[PDB]
């Protein structure tokens, strides 16, 4: 439940 | 609202008539959604987390409704646990961390 | 400090000797950092998000300071690709979303 987002 | 983080923070959002929750995420850049079904044209686009990488739908100017309150932007629709709403509509929201 | 979201949410953090920056994670259950190392045991766990799974180290009662400000509990150790400061260590600062 860890739910980082980047757009690489 | 002001909100603590004792527990996930939820709130409810209206997107294209529908109902949904998602994670109001500072870890986010982007917002993303699963259970959804948009109209119209979209360019393909890859994101990535903690556990690597998805290909989503990336569908421009979206109108969401997040807790009554409006913001449009960017919108993405794949395969992601949870829906989130990321940085792009929390700035919208006049959204800040506090502590 | 209040802190605006137009630029990822990253703070220094002082870890075991070790000085790091993490992003403030509200969508994250957990704090996982991937350039530490902890002395000590530790229990196999595994974690995920947007891409699926990671396996990380569980080490318990683990002090952190960010902002300056300390608070302890449980830090993960794996491979995340940026380190997170999630909501175990997150309400423990007195840390709000206020919108």
């Amino acid at each position: 439940g860890n739910f980082l987002q980047s757009r690489p | 609202p002001q909100i603590t983080l004792w527990q996930r923070p939820l709130v409810t959002i209206k997107i294209g008539g529908q109902l949904r929750e998602a994670l109001l995420n500072t870890g986010a850049d982007d917002t993303v959604l699963e259970d959804i079904n948009l109209p119209g044209k979209w360019k393909p686009k890859m994101i990535g987390g903690i556990g690597g990488f998805i290909k989503v739908r990336q569908y421009d100017q979206i109108l969401i409704e997040i807790c009554g309150k409006k913001a449009i932007g960017t919108v993405l629709v794949g395969p992601t646990p949870v829906n989130i709403i990321g940085r792009n509509m929390l700035t919208q929201l006049g959204c800040t961390l506090n502590f």
